[PDB]
């Protein structure tokens, strides 16, 4: 005799994700802020 | 207990259709009316079989 068959084809895979990152930041040396009120002054004791 | 293909196709059935052994075997039947075969082979993580 002579006789064939059949079967399921299987793959395989490997599939991987990564993402990465970052960061920031910025300021300065302050002087003086920020007031609303903003007045010729004169303090005494 | 009853051609030859009829015959073994019963048996296939039986071992696919076993609450256990049919995730680790794996079964196959070819062939026509007197040249009729069935395969057994090793299946899913089951790592030995045998046939008597």
């Amino acid at each position: 005799r002579v006789h064939s068959y059949r079967g399921v084809l299987i793959i395989t895979d490997k599939l991987s994700v990564e993402a990465g990152s970052r960061a920031s930041l910025s300021g300065y040396i302050s002087d003086g802020g920020t007031s609303d009120v903003f007045t010729i002054c004169r303090l005494l004791d | 207990t009853a051609t030859a293909e009829n015959v073994l196709q019963q048996f296939k059935t039986q071992i696919e259709a076993d609450p256990t052994i049919k995730d680790k075997v794996s079964v196959n039947v070819t062939g026509s009316n007197g040249s009729a075969t069935m395969i057994i082979t090793k299946a899913g993580d089951n790592d030995f079989v045998k046939v008597t």
